[PDB]
């Protein structure tokens, strides 16, 4: 039986943070 | 890297068809019009038969990509292309005959000494320092250089190592004086004066540092 | 010599100074081995003869220093740990794996440490065109500038290849194009002397 | 409760010249900061030498101390020596009390000297992995192509071996590989349970990959959504993502993306390994599409870090969940690094919350500032089952709600095995 | 002022520099306008300085601006009026006789070009060539990666420049020959191209 | 036991080296042209022994690290080897690398005090 | 268990 809680696509989330859309 | 490609290098093998099109129908008009004498139009017609042959091998097997190294000389023809190049050429090239009387000399000079390093250091350069454990992996840096044993007079091994033979050579055993192959580049690779030294220290450390400088030196000097 | 003899107890100082001056002994044997004064006098006037290539190639060499400097100055500058790329960025120590194997690490210090032969000064560029005309190591100082990308920052692989031009354009006017007209300038200066 | 208010009053001062900070580092016998000597007393439950006035610091060997970094972490975290000593006050039983700080500093308590070469690293526990995200169904995509083979190659393979070591039993993971064709790497051609003896196979089949063929993204990632979709095994049901590892090309493979996660829930993270000059732009595309990150490894000393570094965008929508996402979790049990016996650890992730307040920070908020721990040897649960009452064929043993006991007679302080050893 | 910029100079230094590059770069257009009206604007052509005083200005009063205002990155472009201390050999006898060498060199042109384009000719396809051999084969499991490559067209031009500088052409020999397996009959005979 | 005897039978092939009108003639004629100018040789030799000489009271208390420029096999701390090692940076052997191992701030030698 | 060889 794995764990009941699953946090995962928040719509408030970020999303322009990568390792490459700045440099 | 091992058959990998794009779709650049996937474009061009296509532009290459064009290409050879274009020059067998070349081939076809001028020798069908006049029947190679030449060394420009031979050469251009080896270049077009090689390329045929290499592009119906590659459509039939779908060393195959091995002779496409004939496709380099496609640019000799720019200089069969102009004449104000081929004056420049065969001026250049007509210049090099009188050295043919160095290039025996220098290939003499190459002979006698790759059989005097053949008679003198052959085989003294398969030993190094191996630690004291067995041998597990030359333990000296990542350059490893040639010892003596205890009765010999070159390199004695450090505190923590032993002389112990069973060492593939000082450049993956391309740098020895094993056969005529290895000696007669190695002698050529000292006359060029590039990596002497190298060689010279190696051999100090295989046999000693009394008579290698009277070959190497010599070597040097006259060739 | 005598002096030498003469002073006999400051012989911590100037004894380390006077006997280099020592290796002028066989320069006693040229006004006395007639011949020797002969082919030492042909070599003084022919060193004033190549006064003009031995000028123009040390102004083309200072022009290509002081290109440099404007290229490379600041830029060739290397941390031990290839991650970092700032001098306040590389302080510590840093894991390295002996030849390339992971279960055989190495702990080692992290420096920032420059070329060998920089382009910082006027005076620095000279000598690293040196060495790049004697085609010695020259390799090496091109790929560590191609890396070069910015000041106070280490390098990037590939950056600008294109700077390349730089070193083939200085080998081509200078250690071949110069050099050549030396050799030849000399031949022909022996040739008119002598002929 | 006691870091969150710490942290939010803390002022990011860049000269530590002038004003110094006193710790104790473990791992010792310095402008801008200074060293305390403890008196290091020896006491029980331990089996060495501590000292209960101050919390020792561990930092990493690669990682600097006197950066501004570090410094500034080792100030706000030094309130929390008053909150280790009020606990232990509370509890004399307390055991190891440890913040894992995302910098890479772990402060613990009572303060007690650090254990060859140190490898260790807070940011790699388990216990840490378990509260700085929620459980993951990675499936690892490998580029087998030929402009991989060499070096390139050897990096992929050590980078692979060391992301499977960050997943737990929770976790759910595949390795599959793409030179023209996409295939599996393993005998498992599914989302397996990624415990001890499963990750094994991947790791062995991963280090017989060859390098040889034509690359195609379109058919490696249509293999991946695939694999992803599966639902008819057992499966975490939580974070889906997928790690892409190559080095370079130009195929951005838009259609595929546009077919497969329309909405955009499945995180791509795209690695690119080696130095080489091929374009990562397309590498880098498919990162910021896809709810995901952009990695370089470019050689053996940037593997580990890199590869820990995906569990800050997994716990972006844990840290917008707020107090819902506060929930202590007991890991499996394991061996303490600080040699101890058999341990479980609590667990509790630390948000950053500065301009809280004022509602207007989410920049550097959406990240975590470390986790908690706390932990409990077997020994204690041991002393709360009273075994000589009963027969000496009498036994109490408990699972997680996984099948691994947590207390039984037969379980040893030993790792478990998962093959033959052998040596080279 | 040119070569008095080194590598973290005083901030004044790069202020009196800048101001003197413009002043004497203004000054210097000066010299040049009063020239060529005041001695016709023809027979400022005639002459060989004049034509390159002529460009080295319009230049340097190009370039200013790119590097004024950010597009472009300097390149030393006024560095090339120290091309006119040769100047002060008119004092000297050594001035005829460097000037009937430039004479001739700017006569010779239309061969020293096709002498050049040959030695470019021979480069292109010997880099070809290399390229079809020794391409995507020098990649081994060893911890460095070789920079002296056939990988790319300019990474084969520089490898073959590298080759006929002389400089370290032995190590992509051997890198050549372990490419194509080790020492032995058949591969080793990938040894002629570099010889 | 000795090897110097066996050179003798490569030398033969030096009897075919100088045959022909071309290769005799031209290696006579610049044999003939290096002996009559044996002071211009001298120049050389002279230079080689000041530079040598120089080299051995300034670089010649260097420590010979195996890891260096300076080592058993180059140094400065015999005429010959000081020779040897003139003759190799006007070969053009990594004569950089020798000067860079050369400038201040290197460990002296056991001996040199 | 005692290691094997390989
Ligand atoms: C040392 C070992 C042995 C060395 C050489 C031994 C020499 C002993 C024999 C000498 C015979 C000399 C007579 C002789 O034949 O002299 C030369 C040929 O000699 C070589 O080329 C000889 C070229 C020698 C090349 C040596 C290189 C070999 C490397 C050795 C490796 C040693 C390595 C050691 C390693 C040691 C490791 C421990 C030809 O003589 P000739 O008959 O051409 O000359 C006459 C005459 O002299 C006239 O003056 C000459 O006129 P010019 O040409 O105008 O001067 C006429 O010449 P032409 O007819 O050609 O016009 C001829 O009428
Ligand atoms: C918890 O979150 C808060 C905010 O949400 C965060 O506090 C912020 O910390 C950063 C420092 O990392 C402050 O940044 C200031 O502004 C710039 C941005 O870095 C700095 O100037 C240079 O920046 C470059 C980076 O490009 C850097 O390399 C360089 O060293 C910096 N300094 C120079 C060139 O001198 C400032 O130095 C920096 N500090 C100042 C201005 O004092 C933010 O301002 C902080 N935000 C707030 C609201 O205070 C905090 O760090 C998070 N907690 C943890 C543990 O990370
Ligand atoms: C272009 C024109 C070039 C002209 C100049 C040519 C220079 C040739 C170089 C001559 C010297 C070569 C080096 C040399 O002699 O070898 C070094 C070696 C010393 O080594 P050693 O300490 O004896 O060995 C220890 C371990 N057994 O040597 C010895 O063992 C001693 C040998 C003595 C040789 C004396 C003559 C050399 C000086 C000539 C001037
Ligand atoms: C990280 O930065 C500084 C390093 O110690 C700490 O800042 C200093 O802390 C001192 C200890 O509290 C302060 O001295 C006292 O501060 C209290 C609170 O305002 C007052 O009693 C007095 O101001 C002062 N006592 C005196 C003068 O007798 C320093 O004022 C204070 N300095 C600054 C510039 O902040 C930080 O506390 C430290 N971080 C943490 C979490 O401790
Ligand atoms: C199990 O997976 C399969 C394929 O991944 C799903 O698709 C079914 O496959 C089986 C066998 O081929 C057949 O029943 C049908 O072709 C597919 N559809 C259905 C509705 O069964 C399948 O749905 C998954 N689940 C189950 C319970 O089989
Ligand atoms: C007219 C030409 C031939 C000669 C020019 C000489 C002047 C401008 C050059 C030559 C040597 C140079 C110096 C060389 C080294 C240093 C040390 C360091 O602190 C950087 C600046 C400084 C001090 C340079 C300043 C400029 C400098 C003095
Ligand atoms: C004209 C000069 C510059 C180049 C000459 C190239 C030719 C003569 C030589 C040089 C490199 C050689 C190759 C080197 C190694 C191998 C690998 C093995 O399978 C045997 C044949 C093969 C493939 C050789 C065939 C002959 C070869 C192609
Ligand atoms: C810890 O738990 C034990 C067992 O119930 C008991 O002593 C008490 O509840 C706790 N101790 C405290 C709060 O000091
Ligand atoms: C080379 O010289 C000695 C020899 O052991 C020693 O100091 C070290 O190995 C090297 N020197 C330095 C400064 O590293
Ligand atoms: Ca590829
Ligand atoms: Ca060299």
């Amino acid at each position: 039986k794995g764990p009941d809680v699953c946090f995962d696509n928040n719509v408030l989330e970020d999303y322009t943070d990568c390792g490459g859309v700045s440099g | 890297p091992e058959d990998d490609s794009n779709a650049t290098n996937s474009n061009l093998e296509r532009v290459e068809y064009l290409f050879l099109i274009i020059f067998t129908v070349e081939a076809f008009l001028k020798v069908i019009a006049y029947g190679l004498r030449n060394g420009w139009n031979l050469l251009d017609f080896i270049i077009v038969v090689v390329g045929l042959f290499s592009a119906i091998l590659e459509q039939a097997t779908k060393d195959v990509k091995a002779l496409r190294a004939f496709r380099v000389l496609r640019p000799l023809r720019l200089v069969s292309g102009v004449p104000s190049l081929q004056v420049v050429l065969n001026s250049i090239i007509k210049a090099m005959v009188p050295l043919l009387h160095i290039a025996l000399l220098v290939l003499f000079v190459i002979i006698i000494y790759a059989i005097i390093g053949l008679e003198l250091f052959m085989g003294k350069m398969h030993k190094t320092c191996y630690n004291q454990e067995g041998i597990a992996d030359v333990p000296a840096e990542d350059d490893p250089s040639p010892c003596a044993l205890e009765t010999g007079h070159g390199r004695q091994c450090q505190n923590g190592t032993v002389c112990k033979p069973g060492w593939d050579g000082p450049k993956h055993g391309i740098t020895n004086f094993d056969n005529f192959a290895f000696a007669m580049l190695t002698v050529f690779q000292c006359i060029t004066m590039e990596g002497w030294t190298d060689v010279l220290y190696w051999v100090n450390d295989a046999v000693g540092r009394d008579w290698p400088w009277i070959y190497f030196v010599t070597l040097i000097i006259i060739g | 010599s005598l002096i030498s003899f003469g002073i006999q107890s400051s012989a911590i100082n100037v004894v380390k100074i006077l006997r280099v001056l020592r290796v002028l002994r066989p320069l006693r044997a040229i006004n006395r081995a007639k011949g020797l004064k002969h082919v030492v006098q042909c070599v003084f006037v022919a060193i004033r003869t190549i006064g003009n290539i031995v000028i123009v190639t040390t102004l083309l060499q200072f022009m290509f220093a002081c290109i440099g400097v404007q290229l490379f100055k600041g830029k060739l500058y290397t941390c031990s740990d290839s991650s970092k790329q700032t001098e306040a960025e590389c302080k510590g120590n840093y894991i390295t794996y002996k030849d390339g194997e992971v279960d055989h690490p190495i702990i080692q210090p992290r420096s920032w440490e420059n070329s060998k032969f920089d382009f910082d000064n006027v005076l620095a560029a000279m000598m690293a065109l040196f060495t790049v005309s004697t085609f010695e190591g020259w390799p090496e100082l091109l790929y560590r500038s191609i890396d070069s990308h910015t000041e106070d920052k280490g390098p990037i692989y590939n950056y600008r290849v294109e700077i390349s031009i730089f070193f083939i354009i200085y080998i081509i006017i200078i250690a071949f194009f110069m050099m050549n007209i030396f050799v030849g300038f000399v031949i022909v200066t022996f040739q008119e002397q002598g002929e | 409760l006691e870091a969150e208010k710490v942290q939010a009053a803390h002022q990011w001062r860049e000269d530590f010249a002038s004003n110094e900070v006193v710790y104790y580092n473990a791992k010792d016998d310095e402008p801008g900061s200074q060293r305390i000597k403890p008196v290091f007393i020896e006491d029980a439950n331990f089996g060495r030498q501590i000292s209960y006035q101050h919390a020792a610091v561990h930092i990493p060997t690669d990682i600097y101390e006197g950066s501004t970094i570090v410094l500034n972490e080792l100030n706000w975290t030094s309130a929390l020596d008053e909150v280790f000593k009020k606990n232990r006050e509370e509890d004399p039983s307390l055991l190891w009390q440890v913040f894992g700080s995302a910098t890479g500093l772990a402060r613990y308590y009572p303060a007690s000297p650090w254990v060859k070469i140190d490898l260790y690293d807070v940011r790699r526990r388990p216990w840490y992995i378990q509260g700085a995200a929620s459980p993951k169904d990675m499936l690892i995509l490998v580029d087998v192509s030929g402009s991989v083979s060499g070096l390139t190659l050897k990096l992929i393979r050590t980078s692979v071996s060391e992301m499977l070591e960050t997943l737990s039993d929770d976790d759910f993971v595949n390795v599959a590989s793409f030179n023209s064709n996409a295939q599996d790497v393993s005998c498992f051609q599914h989302l397996v349970q990624a415990n001890v003896r499963n990750k094994k196979v991947l790791k062995d089949a991963v280090n017989n990959i060859t390098a040889k063929g034509i690359t195609d993204y379109k058919k490696g990632f249509s293999f991946a959504f695939e694999q992803l979709l599966n639902y008819n095994v057992s499966r975490a049901n939580c974070n889906k993502i997928i790690m892409l590892f190559t080095d370079g090309g130009e195929e951005r493979a838009q259609e595929i993306f546009n077919k497969y996660n329309k909405d955009k829930k499945v995180r791509v993270f795209t690695f690119s390994v080696g130095q080489h000059n091929y374009d990562r732009g397309p590498i880098q595309w498919m990162a910021c599409e896809n709810k995901g990150y952009y990695y370089e490894i470019p050689s053996i000393g940037a593997i580990r870090i890199n590869t820990q570094e995906y569990l800050d965008v997994l716990g972006r929508p844990m840290v917008l969940a707020g107090d819902k996402a506060k929930q202590v979790q007991w890991t499996n049990v394991y061996l303490d690094a600080l040699e101890l016996g058999l341990v479980i650890t609590g667990t509790l992730p630390v948000f950053n919350i500065t301009g809280q307040f004022e509602n207007k920070t989410n920049l550097k908020n959406q990240l975590i500032l470390g986790v908690m721990g706390v932990d409990v040897s077997l020994e204690d649960i041991k002393r709360l089952t009273p075994r000589f009452t009963l027969c000496p064929n009498g036994y109490y043993f408990a699972i997680d709600p996984n099948g691994y006991v947590l207390l039984h007679p037969n379980l040893q302080p030993k790792p478990i095995g998962v093959g033959i050893p052998t040596i080279n | 002022t040119i070569a008095s910029e080194h590598y973290n100079q005083p901030n004044w230094l790069t202020e009196v520099q800048d101001t003197a590059n413009k002043a004497l770069l203004a000054l210097f257009t000066a010299e040049m306008l009063l020239k060529m009206y005041s001695l016709g604007l023809q027979a400022y052509f005639v002459s060989l300085f004049n034509r390159f005083d002529c460009f080295v200005v319009c230049g340097g009063i190009l370039e200013t601006i790119l590097v004024e205002t950010k597009i472009m990155s300097p390149l030393g472009i006024s560095v090339l009026r120290c091309v006119r201390l040769l100047r002060i050999f008119k004092i000297t006898r050594y001035w005829n006789s460097l000037s009937n060498l430039v004479a001739s060199l700017l006569n010779s042109v239309r061969s020293i070009a096709s002498l050049l384009l040959l030695l470019f000719l021979f480069i292109i396809i010997f880099s070809l060539l290399g390229m079809q051999l020794f391409g995507g084969k020098f990649n081994f499991d060893e911890m460095q990666t070789r920079r002296s490559t056939f990988d790319n067209f300019p990474q084969s031009l520089l490898t073959v420049f590298q080759i006929l500088t002389g400089e370290d052409w032995n190590s992509v020999m051997y890198d050549g020959i372990m490419a194509y397996g080790g020492p032995s009959f058949p591969g080793m005979l990938v040894c002629i191209y570099f010889i | 036991s000795i090897t110097f005897f066996r050179l003798f039978r490569v030398m033969r092939l030096v009897k075919l080296l100088s045959r022909g009108e071309g290769i005799r003639t031209l290696l006579w004629t610049f044999i003939k042209s290096f002996q009559a100018l044996p002071y211009v040789a001298l120049l050389i030799v002279m230079l080689f022994f000041i530079y040598a000489v120089i080299g051995m009271q300034v670089f010649g208390k260097i420590a010979l690290n195996d890891t260096t420029e300076i080592n058993r096999n180059n140094n400065f701390q015999t005429f010959p080897q000081a020779v040897l090692l003139l003759f190799r940076c006007a070969t053009g052997e990594a004569w950089q690398d020798i000067m860079l191992a050369c400038m201040p701030g290197k460990k002296c030698a056991p001996e040199s005090e | 268990c005692e290691p094997g060889a390989a």
